[PDB]
């Protein structure tokens, strides 16, 4: 009873899109956080064996100079979307003499959110966390493999998206400082990792208007670790 | 149209190629050829599944098909299915002479044809080639070379081959015959005669059902000697006296 | 054979003050001795803070202007905001260059409020090379403008003269005298004069009458 | 505009390139080098339109670098000159034709080093020497006087010293810097630069 | 129109006049021929004005994208090469680009002269522009190769002055930048009319 | 997968045999008998055409459709897809005729057509040709008779037969026909092996005998068919 | 280069010169410009050879796919419309200047082929450089063709008229008899032009020439 | 009957043609490799050489350039495809911008090309993998891997094939940080894994070592024959 | 001119039972020589040659492109190549570009593979085939080629008189005229053996 996977089943909706959501179960998770001072994001590389090199796999990439991003599920699936999105923001700075800020990147990816099809190809199951600083200050946006862009200030992906966000939605009250959310994320991080926290396990994504870029630095990644 | 597609190109759940495993079952049947190392020359022999004597045999070389004046290839498989690859590689060998003016080496000649058979296996769902043919020739670098093609798109090239069904008793004997090269071109052909006489189904080493073509390295013509079946019978009876001489020991 | 490019006349002078800008262009559209129409304002307002003039071939003037207005809604419906003053001249640079083989023949001068709330003038050429300038004069009457404008607004061709940037008023009649003097030897300029003043409160326009011969 | 020396010997190959990139009158780049090294036994020489010499260097240089590690051996000068001809032959009739001047130099460990001639019309020939400039009239005097190609490895460099004195006679040009190379079974070797005093 | 670029012990010195005129009519004295591509690179403008604007900006595409992917600064030799190939596709169509690629490289200071005809060359010194040779006589007589940074300033601007003195085409202001290991830094911009009494004595 | 443009429908059986191509041989076996003989001076063809109703006149539809003036031919089994390759061979034989300037031999018709016929079987979405072609003619002074199959394999036979009971008529052509004989003697045994599976009635329209002379192919009218065979063989 | 012919009751006779000149020196002294269209149709060549040769070969190849569709025997109306069809599709980039004729069931018909594709039906047509001399005989002397033979002489009278007048057509006369049942092609028909005898023996005996390098390559 | 999907993929949480292609990876020929400050060593086994055929046709290691070495595990059919493919890729790279991009361009080429090779219709994913061998500029080593999903990753040790080849990478972790300070023991690790891996025949074992910027050459049975004798002696020194 | 750019003259003369073909060895641009060892006539098949006069590119281009289609015909059918089959094989190649055609004066003179009967033909640059019953001459100056040979060639000429007649014909033409020179190669082939002799010419 599998018809074309694109054919709007008896329920009904796309098969492969419904399947690609389960493709997040086979890969690691992240935790987004947004604050008026800055946007901080955390992830876990899910190291299976010590043979894995930490800088080889990175779950946070910066699409535009002031615009960061986070991938989900597989790697090379986002890599086609990641690298091509860097061409987008650059041509926008060529025509308008200004880079895309936090918004025109979304609609650029939202237009291509689902390009897939059989005739006239396969949709990726990678969720994307769009960070950056626009004219409105630091902002963090989220999108799903289904293609519908909904604004999520602080969003978590992965198989932990259920549990990690449940306690995260309660702590996002505007009376919390950025420094309080930084140590609030590592509390959920040490619970979702089976291996003891080490320099190679996790990385951090922090972008601010004043401090940049940044991106992120080296040896400052290990300071938040020993504080666990 | 997803149910009508039989997933030829796509693999089998067992890890094997589903279309290729059923393809090579035809290679184990049908065509029968052989190869061996020989000094200052190379020999090729094949037995026809058309060997029924009602044919005219006006084709001269049939299973022996000669792609170029300096190169021949012994084919095992469907004739016209191979004839698409013959003129193709013949043009690939000819387009090489065009931009170069120098004989095409055997190494890249096999890798060029194996990719043509591979292209239909990797995409398009097209019927892959069930033809496995040999290769002979000479170059100024590695000299004498032997090669084999596989339906999966791989070159089966070695210095020896077993194709495709019979020759069994001679196969293990070839490993005892593994002593590398000799000539006396008639001596290496004598070893090929005990292969055809002993391991044939009706035996008797029928002369009209088999054909032997030998390439002799010559500067710079590289003369290919195609036996007229008049000197095959004396070559057949040459080693039959040696085979009768070999049984004088015990 | 058929000439796709021809010069329809007109002169554009836009002087940008400190916190605002002014755009001036004649409304006479004429080819040769005959006059198409006496009132044909060349000043086109894309937004409230930006007003662009058009000169030269008249067919490419309305075309290039309406294409930008079509590209305004493309950016306005994308980022939910209007194009910045620097983006309009930058996007036009990519538009004029893409046609480089068969380019429009147009003389455009953009002026108005930038993102800093100040006046800026962008000099344009058919190859699409622009820069931010204080004041520029286009059209065929610029031969008597830039030497006189630099003598007055630019404070050149003089000695011991302090630099005081102008704002409004007198720059008006500076466009009047150069056209009456040009109307003598050149019939491509005259009739009605449409001058636009771009300010933070809106756009103000005024009509100036000139000799008809 | 300029001619690079074309000596082709039985065991060797000699080429001498001018290092002056100057145009018009004033000098721009004195240290420019037109000599390109294709393989260990083969060199590359190109003169013509600016962008044409850059990309024709590429297509000729890189295709031989590929055949090296493909079959495991270097291309022959015979098969290389024919390959370069097709790029020049297809350039004859093309959407955007291009212009070339100089020839190729190579070495072989069996039949010996061969010298072919590349032409903008793709016409090829096998010659021990060629003429890319007007300086051939002064070189053919000492050359055709003793034509015996038995001499020599280092004598060709000494013979080049006689040509260097005959390069400037009636002309208006200068060309003070001349770069020379030598080819043997061990590959291309570097040679000393030439300098002409003004006064 | 007078442009000059040369490399020496410290970075690369770039100087060009700001006057752009059509025929005998004076248009704009504020035209800036020196184009900033990257903080570690410097472009120039010669011949067609927008041609040097477009292609150097289109070159910044592949240069910045290479900096986003590999996270490494692109070499000056690669930028000059990638620019020569893109313009070579449009060669013969009427485009003329006299730009001189400048910047800093991991190996050290470098200079590259690229033309619309497809010229790709390095070099010690390059000067391209409008009527020149009268300036070449006074320049090359007093111009040296390896000097300090302070001596390079007054010497490079000296060629622009003497040019504009006899040549009525070149003029306006002199834009002088100095490339270093950390990237270029703006030195000064002065009008030639004020620079008259400076180099005349 | 991919388009739906008719990718190959032909797969390999567990033993490696062709699926739908071997089924085209059943149409050849379930077709009409056609025989041909290569002997001495030229090749002789004997086909079988019998009207299913008395209202059919054989003077209009001709079984023999010669490709060239010197090249005859016949077929067996199945018409609709037969005329496709016939006219295709008419266009294809021109390249050899225009470029090489020569009355193209039957061997080259075999190499070119069977290659396209094999490519036609490799292409899916279409049913393979159920037509077994007997290619004959005269070239280089020595004629030839070649037999193809739906799979494209080409053979060479002195005296060949196709259709119903083709293995029985092949043994008769192996015994009664041997070595080589004149075209007149070739027509004799060609009708005798055709009268094997033929009905009890043989007239000018029941059998048609084509012959390839050294001077080139000449199709005999039903007149000469009733004159030599009346009194068949 | 001259081609001409006239039509009689039961058929047509065509003729052409054998001299083909390239430049001021005669290139091919013996040349046949009558080309095979089909068994009953023949056409006379002129102008550019390789252009009309590949044309008439592609035509005849198309006519081999055209007339053979229904079989029977090739009409000219089949080849007629194809010329104005195809030659106009190229808008006259090639050239022909040909004389088309044939004997159909409707009787014999003659045509004049032009490079632009326009073809007109006339009992007599003249093309080539000697078209002025071949027309003067056909024009004024025309007659309603009566019995066969007298028209066969009318062609030879017009063909020889262009040979002796126009210096472009030398060498040999050609005549081709085209009728329904009978088809005759006679070449060369007559040799009016002759070459003078040699003034002596200019043969150079051996021994007066030296050979730099000799080579002997025996064969099988 | 036969009920299955292809691409993509299945609600059960795992893909079909991807992780199943990993079975066609692990079933590949046993091969190992290591990285070093100067000489990098590799290895290959399980070729099932009958001693009667030519070894150069079964060679599992090619070279795009003298700097970068190719090592793959899987069928040799798609090998020459990639060989023809990748060599032209590194050629066109050699063509313009003479100075090549370092290690991040080539490792993402085959990886991303294989990722889009699972993307468009009418493209069957490769069931083979590969591991890049060579040395980074300024004396650093370089090694990476190819994944059926197209994910490029760098390993400290190369362990694939059977469970016997995984011990070769286990012995490298026993050398800790310092070892080895001589290239003798680093080559001997392959001679020691020759007994452990496969059938221990001393034939299918083949290795090549690239010291710094020097182009490697295939080991001739002299050096590696001398280092095979010290491999058993060095294991006897631990007793 | 276009054919006068590289110059060259191809003279093929048929004998009684044999056939001879000759071409000059001079290779140069306009009036400036380059090398005298360049080869113009190339061997094609067995006991068959082809003359080429024109741009040296189309000399090498056609001969290589002809070698392409040469074997492909012989590999499909083991029979030989025939002078008629190779004649139109060049004509189809020269006709590939109608308004762009290559500039050459191909002269194909070769023996019949079946019998010793020689055959001669010459084709135009556009692919127009032409045959003669005596000789085919293609070169820069047509006055010395047609003038001499018409008073020299005879219906029955043995290989002794055939080679010596064209010998002095090239001696008197080169020592007098300008364009051609710098050596002339002569290929005289018969059924029993192939003979190749190089005539002496002026070096200036």
């Amino acid at each position: 009873y599998d018809r074309g996977v694109n054919t709007f089943s008896p329920e009904g909706r796309l098969f492969q899109v419904e399947y690609a959501i389960e493709a997040i179960k086979l890969g690691s998770t992240a935790i987004g956080i947004q604050t008026s001072e800055g946007v901080c994001l955390a992830v876990e590389k899910r190291i299976t064996s010590p043979l894995m090199e930490p800088s080889s796999i990175e779950k946070i990439v910066e699409i535009d100079a002031h615009i960061g991003c986070a991938m989900s599920g597989l790697i090379a699936d986002a890599k086609t979307l990641i690298d091509k999105a860097r061409v987008e923001t650059q041509n926008h700075w060529f025509t308008y003499n200004e880079t895309m800020t936090v918004e025109s990147v979304t609609q650029a990816v939202s237009n291509l959110a689902l390009q897939f099809g059989e005739e006239d190809s396969r949709p990726f199951g990678v969720a994307l966390l769009f960070g950056g600083v626009d004219e409105k200050g630091p902002q963090l946006f989220h999108m799903d493999p289904s293609g519908t862009f909904v604004q999520c200030d602080a969003r978590a992906i992965g198989s932990a998206s259920e549990g990690a966000q449940s306690s995260l939605q309660e702590v996002y009250h505007k009376s919390m400082t950025l420094k309080e959310a930084i140590k609030s994320s590592l509390i959920i991080l040490k619970q979702v990792m089976e291996e003891k926290l080490n320099a190679t396990n996790i990385e951090l994504a922090t972008v601010q208007p004043g401090q940049n870029f940044h991106m992120f630095t080296k040896e400052e990644l290990e300071e938040v670790i020993k504080d666990i | 149209s997803r149910r009508y597609d039989s997933r030829t190109t796509i693999f089998s759940p067992e890890g094997r190629l589903y279309q290729v495993e059923y393809a090579m079952e035809a290679i184990g049947h049908a065509g029968t050829c052989l190869g061996i190392l020989a000094n200052d020359g190379v020999l090729l022999a094949a037995e026809r599944r058309n060997i029924h004597k009602l044919l005219d045999e006006v084709f001269f070389s049939e299973k022996i098909y000669k792609l170029n004046e300096d190169m021949a290839c012994s084919v095992a498989g469907i004739t016209s299915d191979a004839n698409v690859l013959t003129n193709e590689l013949r043009l690939i060998a000819q387009r090489y002479l065009l931009q170069y003016q120098e004989p095409i080496p055997c190494e890249q000649l096999v890798t060029a044809l194996c990719d043509i058979k591979q292209a239909y296996t990797q995409f398009g769902g097209k019927r892959p080639f069930g033809v496995s043919l040999l290769y002979i020739g000479w170059d100024k670098h590695y000299g004498f070379q032997l090669y084999q093609s596989d339906p999966s798109g791989n070159y089966g090239g070695w210095k020896a081959t077993c194709i495709g069904n019979n020759s069994a008793a001679a196969v293990s004997m070839l490993k005892q015959d593994y002593k590398e090269g000799e000539m006396t071109l008639k001596s290496a052909l004598a070893l090929a005669i005990k292969v055809l006489n002993k391991t044939m189904d009706v035996s008797k080493l029928s002369a009209e059902k088999v054909e032997i073509a030998t390439l002799t390295r010559e500067n710079g013509k590289t003369v290919i000697r195609v036996l007229k079946q008049k000197e095959v019978e004396q070559l057949i009876k040459k080693h039959e006296e040696e085979e009768a001489k070999a049984e004088r020991e015990k | 054979r058929f000439s796709p490019y021809v010069f329809n006349g007109g002169t554009i002078l836009a002087i940008a003050g400190e916190d605002f800008a002014i755009v001036a262009s004649d409304t006479r559209l004429s080819e040769g001795f005959s006059i198409h129409t006496r009132d044909s304002p060349k000043c086109y307002k894309l937004t409230d803070k930006t007003v662009i003039g058009c000169s030269g071939f008249h067919g490419d003037c309305l075309t290039l202007t309406k294409i930008i207005e079509a590209r305004l809604k493309m950016y306005k419906h994308s980022n939910n905001k209007a194009m910045t003053t620097g983006a309009i001249a930058a996007m036009l640079s990519t538009i004029l260059y893409s046609r480089r083989f068969f380019p429009y023949y147009v003389y455009n001068i953009i002026g108005g409020l930038d993102e800093e709330g100040k006046g800026a003038v962008y000099s344009f050429d058919p190859v699409g090379s622009y820069q931010r300038d204080s004041f520029k004069a286009g059209g065929s009457a610029s031969a008597m403008l830039q030497p006189l404008l630099d003598n007055q607004v630019g404070f050149k061709n003089m000695q011991n003269v302090e630099h005081v940037p102008l704002s409004l008023d007198r720059a008006m009649r500076l466009v009047k005298d150069v056209f009456i003097s040009a109307a003598e030897r050149d019939v491509y300029t005259g009739d009605a004069l449409r001058i636009c003043i771009v300010t933070k409160e809106g756009i103000r326009e005024e009509t100036v009458s000139l000799r008809k011969d | 505009m300029e001619y690079l020396i074309g000596i082709q010997g039985p065991d060797y190959v000699l080429v001498a390139s001018d290092r002056v990139a100057a145009s018009n009158i004033v000098q721009m780049k004195d240290d420019h080098d037109k000599m390109f090294k294709m393989s260990e036994k083969i060199l590359l020489l190109c003169v013509g339109e600016a962008g044409d010499t850059v990309q024709f260097a590429e297509y000729i240089q890189k295709n031989v670098q590929l055949y090296k590690m493909r079959n495991g051996y270097e291309l022959s000068p015979t098969a290389a000159a024919n390959f370069t001809r097709r790029n020049l032959a297809d350039c004859l009739r093309s959407r955007t034709p291009y212009h070339v001047n100089l020839l190729l130099a190579g070495y072989d460990e069996h039949e010996g080093p061969a010298l072919y001639y590349m032409d903008y019309l793709a016409a090829l020939a096998k010659a021990p020497f060629a003429a890319h400039g007007y300086g051939a009239f002064l070189t053919l005097s000492i050359l055709d006087r003793y034509y015996t190609p038995t001499i020599s490895r280092e004598r060709a460099v000494e013979l080049l010293r006689k040509c260097l004195e005959e390069l400037q006679k009636r002309f208006i040009l200068n060309l003070p810097t001349f770069s020379v190379r030598i080819i043997d079974k061990n590959g291309i070797h570097d040679l000393d630069n030439i300098s002409f005093p003004k006064q | 129109t007078t442009t000059l670029a040369f490399k020496f012990r410290h970075g690369v010195i770039v100087a060009a006049d700001s006057r752009a005129t059509a025929g005998a009519y004076i248009a704009s004295q504020t035209v800036k021929k020196v184009i900033e591509i990257n903080p570690y690179l410097l472009g120039t403008m010669a011949g067609g004005a927008a041609d040097c604007s477009f292609w150097e900006r289109l070159l910044a595409r592949q240069c910045r994208i290479y900096e986003l992917r590999n996270k490494e600064r692109i070499s000056v030799a690669a930028a000059s090469k990638l620019l020569a190939n893109m313009v070579y596709q449009y060669k013969g169509m009427g485009l003329s680009m006299g730009t001189m690629i400048c910047g800093w490289d991991k190996r050290g200071p470098g200079l590259y002269y690229v033309d619309s005809e497809g010229n790709r060359i390095s070099g010690a010194t390059f000067s391209v522009g409008s009527g020149s040779v009268y300036a070449y006589g006074v320049m090359d007589r007093g111009y040296s190769y390896d000097l300090e940074v302070e001596q390079a300033y007054d010497l490079a601007r000296r060629a622009i002055y003497q040019a504009t003195y006899r040549d009525a085409y070149s003029g306006g202001a002199v834009n002088l930048y100095h490339v270093r290991e950390d990237g270029w830094i703006r030195v000064s911009s002065d009008n030639v009319a004020d620079l008259h009494e400076k180099y005349s004595g | 997968a991919e388009r739906g443009y008719s990718f190959s429908l032909t797969t390999f059986s567990p033993s490696g045999k062709l699926v739908q191509i071997e089924y085209a041989l059943a149409a050849v076996a379930g077709g009409a008998p056609s025989v041909g003989i290569k002997a001495a001076n030229g090749v002789v063809l004997a086909t079988e055409k019998k009207q299913k109703s008395i209202l059919y006149d054989e003077r209009s539809v001709h079984k023999v459709e010669p490709i060239t003036k010197h090249i005859g031919l016949v077929y067996s089994g199945m018409g609709p897809d037969y005329r496709v390759l016939v006219h295709r061979a008419r266009k294809l034989a021109q390249q050899y005729y225009l470029v090489y300037q020569e009355p193209i031999p039957t061997a080259q018709l075999v190499q070119r057509v069977a290659s396209v016929m094999q490519e036609y079987t490799q292409s899916g979405g279409v049913r393979p040709f159920g037509v077994s072609l007997l290619i004959c003619g005269w070239n280089e002074g020595r004629p030839y008779l070649f037999q193809s199959d739906p799979s494209g394999a080409y053979f060479a036979w002195k005296a060949t037969a196709m259709g119903k009971n083709y293995v029985n008529g092949k043994t008769f052509l192996e015994k009664r026909y041997n070595e080589d004989l004149e075209l007149e003697d070739a027509i004799h045994t060609a009708i005798l092996t055709l009268k094997e599976s033929f009905e009890g009635q043989m007239t000018e329209d029941n059998i048609e005998v084509g012959i390839c002379n050294e001077a080139g192919f000449r199709r005999l009218t039903p007149t000469e068919v009733k004159d030599y065979l009346a009194a068949i063989a | 280069t001259t081609i001409a012919g006239v039509v009689y009751k039961d058929g047509i006779v065509l003729g052409a010169d054998t001299r083909a000149t390239e430049g001021m020196v005669v290139a091919d002294k013996n040349c046949s410009k009558i080309h095979f269209i089909s068994p009953n149709i023949y056409c006379c060549g002129a102008g550019t050879a390789a252009d009309t040769d590949m044309t008439t070969q592609l035509i005849s190849s198309n006519l081999e796919l055209h007339s053979l569709s229904t079989g029977r025997l090739p009409r000219v109306v089949t080849a007629n419309r194809m010329l104005k069809q195809m030659l106009f599709r190229y808008q006259g980039y090639i050239g022909a200047a040909l004389v088309l004729g044939g004997v159909d069931v409707t009787g014999p018909h003659l045509y004049s082929i032009y490079p632009h594709g326009s073809t007109d039906k006339l009992p007599y047509v003249t093309m080539g450089s000697g078209s002025l001399a071949a027309m003067a005989v056909f024009e004024d002397k025309f007659r309603p063709d009566m019995e066969e033979e007298e028209a066969k002489n009318l062609v030879s009278e017009a063909i020889a008229a262009g040979i002796f007048n126009d210096l472009g057509s030398g060498s040999n006369i050609d005549l081709c008899v085209i009728s329904k049942n009978k088809l005759d092609f006679l070449r060369p028909y007559t040799v009016p032009n002759k070459k003078g005898t040699r003034l002596g023996r200019y043969r150079c005996e051996k021994g007066t020439t030296a050979v730099l390098t000799e080579k002997i390559t025996p064969l099988e | 009957s036969y009920d299955r999907a292809i691409t993509v993929f299945s609600p059960d949480g795992h893909l079909f043609q991807v992780e199943y292609a990993q079975e066609a990876v692990k079933k590949g020929s046993t091969a190992v490799g290591v990285r070093g400050r100067d000489i990098v060593v590799l290895g290959v086994e399980k070729k099932s050489v009958a001693k009667l055929q030519d070894e150069r046709t079964v060679r599992k290691i090619c070279a795009l350039d003298d700097n970068v070495c190719m090592a793959f595990a899987g069928l040799t059919a798609d090998a020459r495809i990639v060989i023809n493919r990748a060599r032209v890729e590194c050629q066109s790279h050699r063509l313009t911008v003479e100075d090549p991009v370092t290690v991040e361009y080539i490792t993402r080429y085959i990886a991303s090309l294989k990722q889009r090779y699972t993307q468009s219709n009418g493209r069957r994913p490769f069931g083979i993998s590969a591991l890049i061998v060579g040395f980074d500029f300024d004396g650093t080593p370089r090694l990476y891997q190819t994944d059926p999903s197209g994910t490029y990753h760098a390993w400290k040790a190369n362990a694939i094939g059977r469970g016997a080849k995984s011990v070769r990478e286990f012995l490298e972790k026993n050398y800790t940080d310092e070892a080895i300070e001589t290239d003798d023991l680093t080559i001997k690790l392959v001679i020691k894994a020759l007994l452990e891996v496969v059938q221990s025949g001393g034939k299918n074992i083949e290795l090549a070592v690239m010291r710094r910027d020097q182009s490697l050459k295939i080991l001739n049975p002299e050096e590696i024959e001398k280092y095979v004798a010290e491999i058993e002696k060095e294991k006897e020194e631990n007793e | 001119s276009i054919m006068s750019y590289n110059g060259g003259a191809v003279m093929a003369m048929k004998g009684k039972n044999c056939v001879a073909i000759a071409a000059d060895r001079r290779f140069g641009i306009q009036a400036q020589m380059v090398t005298t060892d360049f080869q113009k006539i190339f061997p094609m098949g067995d006991r068959l040659y082809i003359g080429l006069a024109g741009l040296a590119t189309d000399v090498q281009t056609v001969a290589q492109r002809l070698k392409f289609r040469l074997n492909l015909y012989e590999l499909k059918e083991g029979r030989q190549i025939k002078p008629y089959t190779l004649m139109s094989m060049v004509a189809n190649l020269l006709y590939e570009k109608r308004f762009g055609p290559y500039y050459t004066e191909p002269v194909i003179a070769g023996l019949d593979p079946k019998t010793f009967k020689p055959f001669i033909c010459s084709l135009d640059l556009i692919g127009c085939p032409m045959v003669t019953d005596d000789f085919v001459v293609s070169g820069t100056c047509a006055e010395q080629m047609y003038g001499m040979c018409e008073s020299l060639w005879e219906p029955n000429m043995d290989p002794d008189h055939l080679f010596e007649t064209i010998s002095q014909a090239m001696l008197n033409a080169v020592d007098r005229d300008a364009v051609s020179g710098m050596g002339v190669i002569v290929h005289i082939i018969e059924k029993d053996k192939i003979t190749t002799r190089t005539l002496k010419a002026r070096m200036d």
